[PDB]
RNA sequence: AGAACCUUACCUGGUCUUGACAUCCACGGAAGUUUUCAGAGAUGAGAAUGUGCCUUCGGGAACCGUGAGACAGGUGCUGCAUGGCUGUCGUCAGCUCGUGUUGUGAAAUGUUGGGUUAAGUCCCGCAACGAGCGCAACCCUUAUCCUUUGUUGCCAGCGGUCCGGCCGGGAACUCAAAGGAGACUGCCAGUGAUAAACUGGAGGAAGGUGGGGAUGACGUCAAGUCAUCAUGCCCUUACGACCAGGGCUACACACGUGCUACAAUGGCGCAUACAAAGAGAAGCGACCUCGCGAGAGCAAGCGGACCUCAUAAAGUGCGUCGUAGUCCGGAUUGGAGUCUGCAACUCGACUCCAUGAAGUCGGAAUCGCUAGUAAUCGUGGAUCAGAAUGCCACGGUGAAUACGU
């Protein structure tokens, strides 16, 4: 079986990037396993925003890393060639892994 | 048949499953006296039910994850209370006047940039 | 505070006897968020007491209680150059609580081992009529008759 | 200190500077800079002026300081007294 | 330091990033420092450009930067062959097969950055530095803006005392998160010093 | 920081780069429980040899727009300050001010 | 957000001077690759390979070498020349403007007044009428529900069992994200000026801003920072650059902030239960073997809801000690060692054995905190080779009190 794991930041481009990996799926093959959001990895990061100093003056940013895992269960011909064609939009790092 | 309710409470989460019976309860594999060595814990998980007369007419099957004990315990009472609404729909009234069907939001307030604790501050000095 | 008054929080009764008033002791007892061992002691002290006076475990408690609870406090207005103590009648809910207070202040105080063999005596001794607590109550009435022209 | 498999530490261009004052037989001060260089049986009898930071201060070796550093005989800083 | 960056607090809702990438621990850092350079070069070579925001998006070894100007003509010069010249540069800053799109900035007058510039080229020209404010908030204003904030800062007209001003027009709300408040900066080498421009260009608020 | 500080980092890392392969096999060489004492003495004695600046431990993470010493992140490759900046313009994708 | 070296800006010596870092020509050499002796090292002297992209051949672009200067360089001075960024009063409810009107005018009015509010919040009045920046809302998070999607997550009901969700499976539940619903004084009663509101109650997971965060008006302090960065006199065979060693860790003393204690609500021993949130490829490192132990060896699983860090601790049960400077307390020092690292003398952490200071709740005074708060218990992360009692995060247990001004 293909196992897909999409990540980005940015979550609704996660999102829309998964509904295409899906639709170009289901019209070649056959029983698309389904879109399974695992956890989001919120690396956050603390910073003195003063140029010198004053401690308690901070920021507190964050990155959201957001998982999308699809999975294929019977490549076939046709199937697995149309992903590997078909690019996803930037800013989403997608990892295709078959078994 | 087996009627449910799902508890919560800090960082708790019980899975309250009642059943008609002679009222033996499990948690986890585990009797309330194995589980819960407190017993105020243990007065907690039987509280909605001694307020109901219905110790002796149902059994209860219990998984809890999360939390410590007394937030464990409570997360329990709640789901029990759950259930219990679920199945008879008319003890609603009773539950809400003890204070069970409220759903505890206390959760630990978090840690903030400059003091020790949520609200702890440092120790201030003039000079 | 200034702007409002609030409703006092929900407290639950402990699970040996069914009391409202024996929680809050156990409560006031207990230090650093130790609860249990708070309550296994205040229990352990009950026991015992239990023993020597015989009756309940709650009652002999309530009735050691009675014996140090204060029907009057003072409080520090100081309207003049010099301060003015002036009494003023202390109020059920605030009452207990301090008997209680002093009771647990004797109890840390007290020479013998374990904390809660110590609270039993301190508890016998209420009951007597003799003791620590007792004697607080007393030196506090005292204060309050002196000042009793204030009112 | 050092870990026992290791082996004791000695600046190599001491020791090498160790060896000719041996093989010589002369007992002219050699002046060193390394104060993290332990002491050895065959410097026993040398002197060798080790640096303080400041100076080079003369340490005639002796029997009793062979696992001691050359450091620990060249002090540093220069305290009399606050009064 | 009073204020939050006006950008930067609404990143997440109605403004989006320029770097637009996504990148695992190992090669973060690298990115960044690419995406720096690339930039920087960008500004030294079209300054004469009015060019407003380069946004940088990278997929599949392969950098797409996307030019956002007022004067394309100029950017472009002879069709591709001043965009093609720039490209390979671009490419070999960062160390991958380059593509440059450039977007035409429509109004700008309402583009904050792009006035902000403008200011600051006024500044070191020697103009008055107030009737330069004065005709960046009136023409932000006739365009259509729903208002504008412009700062001036430091030695303003050589004077050995600093100060501040700056000229408000319309309604620039910056607690408002929903509010589009396009901010930007930029600074004047002068003879006697650096003077800060800040400018806040409020376009309107977004429903959603 | 300096240029010449920032000169000297670069230098290291070049260091770095060229004699990673001999020292990490004279190191291995040194830890080998099984092998020969006059080997593991020659490999600590080739180790001094070596120039320092190859060592990793001695290059500084520095900012790699300003080369600040302090206040340094690694995902980033910036100092606090400049990192602030970036996250304040949109230049680092992802990143935007936490609240929780 | 981490001084052994490095960092480092300081000291001591040893050295360099178009230079460690750039651009420019001139012309000597392909770059680079390997190795040798002296030296603390910086550097100062040797042996091997190569000639690639193109020439009406006065040669070129990368990369070393030498000399000239143009210049580089400066963590040098001025934060009282500046930008940027920051603190601060203060998340205090304020601060203004346009037009009108009043006053010779500085100014006033609006913005005051009656109520009310967390709020210049809202209503009503009124020479004001309007507007802006702020107080609110929009954003994140947390509390309830629903839909969708179910692996690496889950196990209610089914069969099998090595009694392990492990394996058939199941998609219920937890959980995971994504999208919706929900709280608005909306509904009820009373008080109120026919009001804005307030007081209570109903429902509800949540009630009157639900809890927490982010958000910091005009301005103030010539507040802080020229040593992040940028930027408007001074040094330029040295106030620049390279090196080795030392110092930033000094110690009659005074202050600040913490940790650990002084014990029995405890110490010690044996058994045993319940978390959350994170990190991980020059990385996290199971199992097994050895070591009293720190660790060592071997070496899977894993860029990770899978594997690893990783046993949560307080707790609970049983035993012991019995108020002692103690089976409290652990400083200090001796020995021997482990790991990191070219290198632990100055000056790392940790381990083992020994040693066992002061300290029995602290003078004048002084700080924090109103709830999942304080108090207490552990856990993680950043910087980081190594080096936290600090900082930033996470959950566990979990109070007291608020009469009032």
């Amino acid at each position: 079986r293909i196992r897909i794991r999409l990540k980005a930041f940015d979550h609704r481009l996660i999102d829309q990037a998964t509904a295409e990996i899906v639709e170009t799926a289901k019209r070649t093959g056959a029983q698309v396993r389904g879109p399974i959001p695992l956890p989001t990895r919120k690396e956050r990061f603390t910073v003195l925003i003063s140029p010198h100093v004053n401690k308690d003056a901070r920021d507190q940013y964050e990155i959201r890393t957001h998982l999308r895992l699809v999975d294929i269960v019977e490549p076939t011909e046709k199937t697995v060639d149309a992903l590997m064609r078909l690019d996803l939009a930037a800013g989403v790092d997608v990892q295709i892994s078959l078994g | 048949n087996q009627y449910y309710g799902t508890g919560r409470r800090k960082s708790s989460a019980a899975r309250v499953f009642i059943k008609p019976g002679n009222g033996k309860i499990v948690i986890n594999q585990r009797s309330l006296e194995q589980y819960f060595g407190r017993e105020t814990a243990r007065m907690v998980v039987r509280q909605p039910l001694e307020l109901v007369d219905m110790v002796e007419k149902l059994d209860l099957y219990i998984t809890v994850k999360g939390g410590g004990i007394s937030g464990q315990a409570g997360a329990i009472r709640h789901g029990i209370t759950r259930a219990l609404m679920e199945y008879d729909e008319s003890l609603r009234s009773e539950l809400r006047k003890a204070g069970f069907v409220t759903r505890d939001a206390r959760q630990v307030e978090r840690k903030k940039v400059g003091l020790r604790k949520a609200r702890r501050r440092p120790q201030f000095s003039k000079r | 505070p200034r702007r409002r008054v609030i409703g006092q929080r929900k407290i639950l009764p402990d699970p040996k006897f069914g009391s409202e008033l024996l929680a809050k002791f156990v409560n006031i007892l207990m230090v650093d968020g130790k609860k249990s061992t708070a309550e296994s002691i205040v229990y352990s002290a009950l026991e015992t007491l239990a023993q020597r006076s015989g009756k309940s475990e709650l009652e002999a408690f309530e009735v050691a209680l009675e014996n140090v609870r204060p029907t009057v406090e003072v409080k520090s207005r100081r309207v003049g150059g010099s301060t003015y103590q002036v009494p003023v009648e202390v109020r059920p809910v605030r009452r207990n609580a301090l008997a209680m207070r002093w009771i647990v202040e004797a109890a840390r105080k007290r020479g013998d081992k374990s904390m809660a063999l110590r609270l039993a005596n301190e508890l016998s001794d209420a009951a007597e009529n003799k003791g620590t607590a007792v004697k607080k109550r007393e030196d506090v009435h005292r204060m309050a008759e002196a000042n009793k022209a204030f009112a | 200190p050092r870990s026992l498999k290791k082996g004791p530490f000695i600046d190599l261009h001491l020791l090498k500077k160790v060896e000719k004052a041996v093989e010589s037989g002369d007992k002219k001060p050699l002046r060193t800079w390394s104060r993290r260089s332990t002491i050895f049986p065959n410097m026993i009898g040398l002197t060798i002026a080790v640096h303080n930071g400041r100076q080079h201060v003369p340490v005639f070796v002796t029997d009793e300081m062979v696992g001691h550093k050359l450091g620990e005989f060249a002090p540093t800083r220069t305290y009399r007294g606050h009064a | 330091g009073q204020k939050v960056h006006p950008n930067g607090i609404r990143l997440g809702i109605v403004k989006p990033w320029n770097s637009t990438w996504f990148a695992n621990t190992k090669e973060f850092a690298d990115n960044l420092d690419s995406d720096f350079k690339v930039r920087q070069y960008l500004t030294k070579e079209l300054a004469k450009a009015s060019v407003s925001r380069i946004v940088i998006e990278r997929p599949a070894k392969s950098i797409r930067v996307t030019i956002h100007t007022a004067r394309p003509g100029i950017v472009i010069g002879k069709k591709g062959e001043d965009v093609e010249k720039l490209r390979k540069v671009v490419a070999d800053i960062a160390g991958v097969p380059a593509q440059i799109n450039i977007a035409e900035v429509r109004k700008p007058e309402l583009d904050a950055k792009l006035v902000a510039d403008s200011i600051t080229s006024q500044l070191e020209r020697r103009v008055m530095f107030r009737r330069a404010m004065k005709r960046a908030v009136q023409n932000a204003m006739r365009l259509g803006a729903k208002g504008i904030k412009v700062e001036v800062s430091g030695r303003l007209g050589g004077a050995e005392i600093a100060r501040t001003e700056w000229y408000r027009e319309g309604r620039v709300p910056l607690h408002t998160l929903r509010a589009d408040i396009d901010y930007n900066t930029s600074e004047a080498h002068t003879t006697y010093g650096v003077i800060g421009v800040k400018v806040w260009i409020f376009k309107g608020e977004i429903l959603g | 920081a300096k240029q010449s500080m920032k000169a000297r980092e670069v230098k290291r890392v070049a260091l770095a780069d060229k004699y990673f392969a001999k020292r990490a096999e004279l190191k291995a060489i040194i830890s080998d429980v099984n092998a020969s004492d006059e080997d593991r003495w020659n490999a600590v004695l080739k180790l001094q040899t070596l120039p320092r600046d190859s060592s990793p431990s001695r290059q500084r993470n520095r900012c790699r727009q300003t080369g600040r010493p302090h206040g340094f992140l690694r995902k980033f490759g910036l100092s606090r300050i400049k990192v602030r900046e970036a996250a304040m313009r949109g230049e680092i994708p992802g990143l935007k001010k936490a609240s929780w």
